[PDB]
DNA sequence: TTTTTTGTGGCACTGGCCGTCGTTTCG
DNA sequence: CGAAACGACGGCCAGTGCCA
């Protein structure tokens, strides 16, 4: 339940989606599917505890059910997830950056406003003049 | 009262010397003339008796106790000894420290037995004659330190144990003259005229010119002096507390302070000028932080630390003093101290004894003699005083030929001049007045006695002239080894304990927020962690989970000290809380309103629940909720009716780091994580002068220089008389009171307040700034290559390798070099070759570490940019 | 001891919010309060042995099922015998539940009187509840006069060796010794009792 | 608490009842409202020093208001926490045998 | 080396089998340590579940120990105590040489 | 350890924040 | 004549100003 803590607003919403385990948006469910998982081992091991839920029908359990099917998602990264970008925009990238990480901020940008800067500070202004500044 | 001084004695040597003098060896001394039973039977006679039974043997510690009782009857004061120690042992035995004696107390084998002193004084060389002169009537003076908490108890035990009516505490410029009439505050040109003496009297003060330049001077320099003598009103002082035998109403008259403390109107002198018994107690910091120091080692790993039985030759805590690791060690934190006790490598306590007296303004220039010595690069000879020789080493040895302690002298004196070691006492007497030609009668009498002795009076001369010299500044042994002990004890806990040490410290000095602050980067740059507080596992104090320093609930702002019991409380008799609703329905707003808790998130204290932002969103709303639980729950009801469980948690956004420990401040004092400034880092390392750094750089340039300074603004102030806008620099090393008086040219204009980061140029003698640069100001001008070399670079190769590389690629970027030294940071700007901003990812290739960097020449004027096209950005 | 303060609630409920006739109680409420309960299958009147007298052995399984999903290894099979041809019925087909689930069976005898000499005090406490005469008819009978504390021979008539075994007989004294229910009294027996709030604030 | 509540809303206290009378403290605070000194009450009745053993303190209220003071305690220490106590022949024995 | 060991400092020990009641330290133990004061430091031997674990707990110190120590699980012996081993001062080296 | 030009301590008083008592009005 | 609700207030905790 730690991840389910560290949940900033919509952050883990994202989460949830992002390293899955689940059935195409999972019938009856929900995310995360890892709330229950540790529900029916009752943590840490322990014997009184993964039975009771076995007996009444971490990860093995969670893979003995299961909602498997689907398979969308990976990581932890993978994605789904005047000057400007520009030129145009994709990305990848088509004017300045990134050796990415880079890339990924060019994705969640568009778009059309410039600066700003937000969350703040506050160097896409900077690196976009540069990238002007060399013709 | 002389026999139950005895008593007290025998009993006190049994259990302070266990292997030596035990049951069987007191039976024995019965014979040639219940262990309690025995010390009863050995007082009771007696001076004519004991008299005939006339390293440290067990013998010779019964001679030694024998002879100072003898001593302490006969002048008469063995009640005032029983009268000392009750309270001592009474503050033993109700929780408060005692210190293990100060003054010449300490020598007392008697003292050290019973309970007063607390440092074997025959192991050490300590003196009972430097203590109370058997030759001299008079009173000794028996100062006792305490714990400074715990101070004010002892003197109430002794206000309800010898009566109110007759236990009471002890009453108590030239600058201020010429001043503090005045002021009645600024001066200005006032205090010009009373730093000509920084007092003496103006009786005597030679620039009195001043005075005949007006005619107001003439008069106030001559009122001034006339007002001099007066000793202001009355007061209470530290230590002094009288205990007199009949009612103070019959002899002295008395006082009430403030806060409802008898007092004396007669002063420490007056007061004993009219023989009353006098006593000081102390109030040390070192006994408070060592009881921390106790409870938080015992909490933390089961340890019982007993102080008086620790061994003193352990070798983890000489070699911590041995690399200058005395952050917190008592009696050892200065900073020519510090480096003085890394160089001289200190190995035995004696070390330290010597070490602490020798560094003062006079001995100090001993001490480098004494390292040499002591590391075994120098021969200790006696070459000069043959004859001499088998008297001076038994008692130089110790401290390598160096008369270092008044009882090294009065030993010397006693043995190769024959005297009493009772009239060597007042031999050192003379020689500290100087009287004119007196000491003229010590002279010949110690050459009758030396040649007497052996000295060919050749030496006995030059052997005088030799005490005469150190005698000036001979040091109190005694003194020297009880406060020794307890830097020892303090040294020992740090080296075995360490976090627990610091986190004794921080207990300490909880308050003060700026020593917090140095306590907490001290310990992060010591390889342990300083975490912020948690309801779950945070005490009341600071607290040591595993090897982790922990906040305590205390320490947080808003939160009540009712309230920090509460919610302690709450979790021991229910579990460890489990969610946010658990704990506001467990804690109701009654306990913890929510004020406090608004303060208990900012702090970090729910950080186990969730994001802050989010958790300060949910608190109205499950506020409602709790409020709403309760309701049900009272009107029968059970369980899941009762209760629809908690909401998820309110959504919102997460905090950016510049408001977060901004709540963090607000919450605590400072900030959590050392920061913000590091975040941009670019900037940290243009630091012409870290706040750290800024007086070791400084102070070799020329007269009065200027640096630039970068950090973050934490004051607000404006104007006007203009402009005078108090603001604070503030770096992860420090913080500067920076002004903020030139800027009224005008003008350096910043109007940035709290939260902001700034680059500063200031003249430097305090400091004063002159022009102003905030975060996009530094962004936008035009940056510099940077490269940091290591001083791993011979130079005949010759070093021609870094040359070729630069060429390659020219361009307009000054290449600056960072030179890690093997002592200093250095600065060195490159020459000709200005790169073109292609050689940075290029050289990164091979091992150097390069970056773009913000010219450091570029930062003046008020154009080109400029000033206003850098706020654009932001 | 937490079993007993799990009966105080569920009797508590039952009288305060499930009452109709009788103080009645949910399974939903027991899934609640069935820590440290053990559970017996009931007499003729219970729910699986009723499910199986209309000849829906389907119910009884999946209601068998839901206990044995709340209890877990706390729940039994109760065995009672007396004249009933009903219990032949029940008790032939419990035991393959028994058997089945391995749930293991225990011995009772549903006493409502001391001594089997009690037949007709009893019979007669019947009648006066009920308010009829010993002859009226229609009354409100029991089926018998076997309803007393029999003695541990005497339940082997009732239930033959040759057939049902020692399990049922030694379960029952297993199940009693292991129900160590000490109410909080002798040198035992805290004080709950309040505080009051506060002043203000003070001792 | 609820005697002196029960006085400033409208509700008669008797001055007290069993061995409570004895004490000055119960005199003072308000239980009790008649002065035990005055006539020969002692304390030791009613708590004895040498024994640990609870005081119980009966108060006499008004038959009609007599329920509100039992409601001000339900309301205060919670409606969970409180309850009235419960209680449970030779001649309807025989009578209802021979019926 | 073993001729430095044989006759190198003998520091005070006593082994504890990992069965161990929680009514059985820490007050009894203490109590005829303090009773006898020395020179030498005591260890504990906790043969535990998986590795020989050893919590030297702190200057205790008699030898009479032995005797009520055997009635129990748990023995005393006068080892070379694990947790020095370390260091370049105090004995040293020359002075474990010495006595061979 | 005492004196100096300084810092920090420790306590007292004010002020901002959550449940309490009294009067008044309406049922 | 009793209850309810508004209005004025009380108490405690926390900060912040200067005492040895
Ligand atoms: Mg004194
Ligand atoms: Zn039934
Ligand atoms: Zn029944």
């Amino acid at each position: 339940h730690h991840h389910h803590h560290h949940k900033a607003g919509e952050a883990q919403d994202l989460a949830e989606g992002w390293r899955a385990f689940l059935e195409a948006l999972k019938p009856t469910l929900r995310a995360f599917v890892r709330e229950a998982r540790p529900h029916l081992e009752g943590k840490t091991l322990v014997l009184r505890f993964p039975e009771s839920k076995a007996f009444h029908h971490l990860l093995p359990l969670a893979r003995a059910q299961f909602g498997v099917e689907e398979l969308a998602f990976v990581l932890e990264k993978k994605s789904l997830s005047p000057p400007w970008e520009a030129e145009e925009g994709e990305d990848p990238s088509e004017e300045l950056r990134r050796l990415a990480r880079l890339l990924g901020g060019r994705l969640l940008w568009v778009r059309k406003p410039k600066a700003p800067e937000a969350e703040e500070p506050v160097s896409e202004d900077g690196i976009g003049g540069n990238g002007i500044m060399p013709p | 009262e002389a026999q139950y001084l005895r008593e007290l004695t025998f009993l006190g040597l049994l259990r302070r010397y266990p292997d030596r003098i035990t049951e069987a060896f007191y039976r024995e001394v019965l014979r040639l003339l219940d262990e309690r039973a025995l010390a009863e039977a050995l007082a009771r006679v007696e001076e004519k008796a004991w008299e005939e039974l006339r390293e440290w043997t067990a013998e010779a510690i019964l001679h030694r106790a024998l002879y100072e009782l003898s001593v302490i009857e006969r002048m008469g004061f063995p009640g005032y000894f029983l009268i000392v120690q009750d309270y001592i042992n009474w503050a033993r035995g109700h929780g408060v420290s005692v210190g293990p004696g100060r003054g010449s107390a300490a020598g007392s084998l008697v003292a050290y037995a019973v309970g007063i002193t607390n440092i074997d004084p025959l192991r050490f060389g300590l003196l009972f004659e430097r203590f109370l002169n058997p030759e001299r009537v008079s009173m000794p003076d028996i100062d006792t330190d305490f714990s400074d908490r715990e101070r004010d108890r002892v003197i109430q035990y002794v206000r309800e144990r010898y009566g109110e009516d007759k236990v009471a505490q002890i009453g108590t410029a030239s600058k201020a003259a010429l001043k503090d009439v005045a002021r009645v505050i600024p001066h200005k040109k006032a205090e010009e005229l009373a730093k000509l003496i920084p007092p003496k009297p103006l009786q005597e003060a030679e620039l009195r010119a001043e005075m005949e330049k007006d005619e107001r001077i003439r008069q106030v320099i001559e009122v001034a002096m006339r007002l001099e003598g007066l000793n202001r009103h009355a007061s209470v002082h530290a230590a002094g507390v009288v205990i007199a035998a009949e009612p103070l109403t019959d002899l002295v008259p008395l006082m009430r302070d403030q806060e409802g403390r008898p007092v004396t109107q007669y002063d420490m002198g007056a007061v004993e000028a009219l023989g009353l018994l006098k006593m000081d107690f102390l109030g040390l910091r070192t006994l408070t932080f060592l009881d921390e120091a106790r409870r938080i080692v015992k909490e933390s790993k089961g340890v019982e630390l007993d102080y008086d039985r620790l061994p003193l030759d352990d070798p983890k805590t000489f070699e911590l003093l041995s690399r200058g690791e005395t952050k917190g060690v008592f009696q050892l934190e200065s900073g020519g101290m510090t480096a003085t006790v890394r160089g001289l490598k200190p190995r035995r306590l004696e070390d330290i004894i010597a070490l602490v007296s020798l560094y003062r303004p006079g001995p100090m220039e001993h001490i480098p003699t004494y390292i040499r010595r002591h590391h075994g690069q120098e021969p200790v000879s006696y070459a000069e005083f043959p004859h001499a020789e088998k008297y001076l080493r038994p008692i130089l040895d110790e401290t390598y030929g160096i008369p270092v302690y008044q009882e090294q002298i009065m030993q010397i004196a006693s043995q190769v001049a024959g005297y009493s070691l009772g009239e060597a006492d007042l031999l050192r007497r003379a020689m500290g007045k100087k009287r004119v030609e007196e000491m003229q009668k010590h002279r010949e009498r110690f050459v009758r006695g030396a040649k007497e002795r052996g000295v060919p009076e050749e030496e006995a001369n030059r052997l005088f002239d030799m005490l005469e010299a150190f005698a000036n500044y001979g040091f109190n042994k005694s003194h020297a080894a009880a406060y020794s002990l307890l830097s020892y004890q303090t040294a020992y806990v740090k080296a075995h304990y360490p976090v627990e040490f610091m986190a004794a410290l921080l207990s300490v000095e909880r308050h003060d927020s700026d020593k917090v602050a140095e306590y907490i980067r001290d310990a992060r740059a010591l390889g342990i962690p300083v975490l912020p507080p948690d309801v779950n596992r945070s005490g009341f104090d600071f607290k040591v989970v595993g090897e982790e320093i922990l906040f305590g609930l205390s320490a947080v702002k808003n939160v009540g000290e009712m309230a920090a019991r509460a919610i302690l409380e709450e979790r021991e008799r229910g579990g460890p809380f489990k969610s946010l609703g658990d704990f506001l329905k467990r804690l109701p707003e009654q306990v913890v309103n929510k004020r406090a808790l608004e303060s208990l998130v900012k702090a970090g204290a729910l950080d186990a629940f969730g994001d802050r932002a989010r958790l300060l969103a949910s608190l109205e709303p499950l506020l409602r909720w709790a409020a709403e639980t309760r309701e049900r729950g009272r009107s029968g009801l059970v369980g899941l009716f009762a209760e629809v469980e908690e909401p998820p948690l309110v959504e919102a956004s997460p905090l950016d780091e510049i408001t977060m420990l901004r709540y963090e401040k607000e919450a605590l004092g400072i900030y959590v994580s050392g920061h913000p400034v590091l975040r941009y880092p670019g900037l940290r390392e243009v630091a012409s002068c870290t706040i750290e750094e800024l007086s070791e750089f400084v102070r070799e340039l020329p007269g009065k220089p200027k640096v630039l300074l970068s950090g973050m603004v934490e004051e607000v102030v404006r104007k006007p008389t203009g402009m005078m806008a108090r603001f604070t620099l503030s770096d992860e090393t420090g913080a500067l009171e920076v002004v903020v008086f030139g800027r009224a040219y005008e003008g350096v204009s910043p109007k940035l307040k709290e939260d902001i980061p700034l680059l500063v140029l200031a003249e430097v003698e305090r400091v004063l700034a002159q022009a102003v640069w905030t975060l996009e100001e530094v962004l936008e001008a035009p940056k510099a290559l940077e490269v940091e070399v290591d001083h791993a670079l011979l130079d005949e190769k010759g070093v021609a390798r870094l040359k070729s590389l630069l060429d390659e690629h020219p361009g307009s970027l000054p290449v600056y070099l960072r030179v890690l030294g093997p002592f200093g940071e250095a600065l060195f700007a490159l020459r000709e070759v200005r790169v073109g901003e292609e050689a940075l990812g290029l050289l990164e290739a091979e091992g150097y570490r390069a970056y773009l960097v913000p010219d450091r020449e570029v930062f003046l004027q008020g154009n080109g940019g400029g000033p206003k096209e850098e706020v654009v950005p932001f | 001891f937490t079993g007993y303060q799990n009966l105080v609630r569920l009797a508590s409920r039952a009288y305060l919010e499930g009452f109709y006739e009788k103080p009645r109680i949910d399974r939903e409420i027991l899934r609640e309060h069935a820590q440290g309960l053990i559970a017996l299958s009931g007499c003729l009147g219970a729910e699986i042995p009723q499910f199986i007298l209309q000849d829906r052995l389907d119910l009884a399984e999946a209601r068998l099922n839901e206990d044995l999903s709340i209890f877990g290894d706390r729940f039994f099979i109760e065995i009672q015998n007396h004249g009933l041809p009903e219990q032949k019925k029940v008790n032939q087909v419990l035991k393959e539940f028994a058997r089945k689930y391995g749930l293991g069976m225990v011995a009772t005898n549903d006493g409502h009187y001391v001594r089997k000499e009690d037949a007709r005090a009893h019979e007669v406490l019947l009648a006066i509840q009920s308010k009829t005469t010993l002859d009226d008819p229609e009354r409100w009978r029991f089926p018998c006069d076997e309803f007393y504390v029999k003695t541990p021979e005497e339940m082997r008539a009732m239930l033959p060796e040759a057939e049902w075994g020692d399990e049922p007989f030694d379960n029952t004294v297993e199940i009693a010794r292991m129900c160590d229910v000490d109410l909080p009294i002798g040198d035992k027996m805290v004080y709950r009792i309040p505080r009051f709030p506060l002043p203000e604030g003070r001792t | 608490d609820y005697i002196n509540w029960a006085r400033g809303h409208g509700v008669s206290v008797g001055p007290g009842r069993g061995s409570a009378a004895g004490s000055l403290v119960a005199y003072a605070v308000g239980i009790t409202n008649i002065d035990p000194l005055r006539f020969g009450l002692l304390f030791e009745r009613f708590l004895n020093p040498e024994r640990v053993s609870m005081p119980d303190i009966d108060t006499d209220f008004s038959d009609r208001e007599r329920d509100r003071v039992i409601q001000y305690v339900r309301e205060r220490y919670g409606e969970d926490k409180v309850a009235q106590i419960g209680t449970f022949a030779s001649k309807a024995a025989l009578k209802d045998v021979a019926r």
